[PDB]
């Protein structure tokens, strides 16, 4: 299943064993700062997404701690922090409580022992546009993309407009659900006979 | 317009395409206090020494991923840095690119801070288009935390990388610093002599010369000076 696929759901309550094992698994959580709970965040079965590969979790404000802690609880390592510096269409800063704030950070951890993937081809700075409210660049799926190419990855917390080739995407604004894998259609459908995602 | 495949096509940095009061700046250079400095081999020496306690304190510890005596994050988190601090202060730690960024939290933790800002230092290289094992990513910033304890500027500095073997933070840092008007009593830890400035005690181990008195400067800050901001006139 190349082109994109998505399962509108509640990630707290999603059995994300069904969906099998990815290179690259990204996050953009609704931290506690719509939202989840410190607690509900940590207790995200991400420990069974991956073998090996890595994690890119979104952090701003007080999840800068919060984000490692997850991302230590789920057994990863932080080995890398992109900045995605917020610019208009001119190229110029955009800014927005002691500073202004140009930038947003994402985490970069890393679980077992990745083999083959490209490190060291980008850079840990984006510059890009801002575009609506919490919209993250799409420069980053092309950054793993050169870095783990046709690889299996998963998208935590998406909508729409996130979904893309390669990518299984998880999200509670995504219009119902849209599976081509075979085997995680299968899985789907032993797990969920009837469709349906509760508690 | 993705300058992230741009930089993988030509090595141009993505950076490199960004596009880029005085009273105030006044009124600090007034308050300053004039620089005072000190030669300390900071690990044999009892930091408790340095008198009265500080409203701001700058550590730079030299790590050694800055060359590639260097500073681990073992030797550092021993510092007794809350020996020295104010009950209400600030410390901005600069932690480089790597294993910093988490071990440098910890510190501030460890002293008593909870950080406040993450400032990035932006590293272009305009002039040279064009290592950690476990990098994912070519390393091309450095961060400096920004630290409270008790009760116009942006979280960003961008300039060019230094020449190889120069190990200096941009000035800018200062400039940040000192626009918060968090008071007069200012240490930076692991200065040089080409950081002393102004309105700073700068206490590092390769000074070559030291002016530093205890009671002088305990001096600057007595009544009525004791709360001032750094931002405001001298009182007559
Ligand atoms: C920070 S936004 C993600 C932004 C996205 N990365 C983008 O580029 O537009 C967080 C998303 O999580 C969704 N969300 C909140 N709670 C959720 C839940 N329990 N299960 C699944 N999604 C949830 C929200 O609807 C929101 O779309
Ligand atoms: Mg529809």
């Amino acid at each position: 299943l190349f082109p994109p696929q998505w399962i509108c759901c509640d990630i707290r309550y999603l059995d994300v064993s069904i969906l099998g094992k990815f290179a690259v698994v990204m996050a953009d959580p609704p931290w506690d700062i719509g939202t989840l709970t410190d607690d509900e965040m940590r207790r995200l079965n991400i420990p069974v997404l991956q073998d090996d590969g890595f994690l890119f979790l979104w952090v701003t404000g007080r999840a800068m701690e919060l984000g490692r802690e997850c991302l230590n609880l789920w057994g990863y390592e932080r080995v890398d922090e992109i900045i995605w510096v917020k610019t208009n269409q001119l190229q110029r800063i955009i800014r927005t409580h002691w500073l202004n704030h140009g930038k947003e950070h994402c985490l970069v951890g890393v679980k077992g022992n990745p083999q083959g993937f490209n490190q060291g081809l980008d850079c840990d700075v984006i510059v890009a546009e801002v575009r609506s409210t919490s919209h993250k660049p799409d420069e980053i799926y092309g950054m793993i993309e050169r870095l783990s190419p046709g690889t299996r990855k998963i998208e935590l917390f998406g909508r729409p407009h996130n979904v893309q080739p390669n990518w299984i995407t998880l999200g509670n604004q995504l219009d119902g659900i849209h599976l081509l894998d075979p085997d995680v259609v299968a899985r789907f459908k032993q797990r969920y006979p009837d469709g349906i995602i509760s508690k | 317009n993705d300058y992230c495949q741009h930089f993988v096509d030509t090595g141009h940095r993505p950076q490199n395409f960004i596009r880029d009061i005085r009273l105030k700046d006044e009124l600090i250079a007034k308050s300053n206090t004039p620089p005072m400095y000190l030669q300390a081999d900071i690990e044999a020496f009892d930091i408790r020494e340095l008198t009265p306690k500080f409203d701001v304190i700058l550590l730079e510890p030299p790590l050694e991923e800055y060359y590639r005596k260097c500073w681990t994050w073992d030797d550092i988190m021993k510092l007794e840095i809350d020996e020295i601090a104010a009950p209400r202060s600030f410390i901005f730690l600069w932690c480089g690119s790597g294993e910093g960024l988490d071990l440098g939290r910890v510190c501030l933790r460890k002293w008593g801070y909870r950080r406040c800002e993450d400032i990035c230092w932006i590293k272009t290289n305009k002039n040279n288009p064009g290592l950690d094992p476990k990098a994912v990513f070519q390393r091309t910033k450095e961060h400096c935390l920004m630290g409270i304890k008790g009760t116009v500027d942006i979280d960003l500095i961008i300039t060019e990388e230094p020449e190889i073997g120069n190990i200096e933070k941009p000035v800018e840092i200062f400039h940040i610093i000192e626009h918060f008007c968090l008071g007069r009593r200012r240490l930076h830890l692991f200065g040089r002599d080409s950081t002393i400035r102004p309105g700073w005690l700068t206490v590092g181990p390769t000074l070559t010369n030291s002016n530093y008195n205890a009671e002088t400067y305990a001096s600057y800050f007595s009544a009525p000076n004791s709360y001032l901001t750094g931002c405001t006139e001298e009182i007559e």
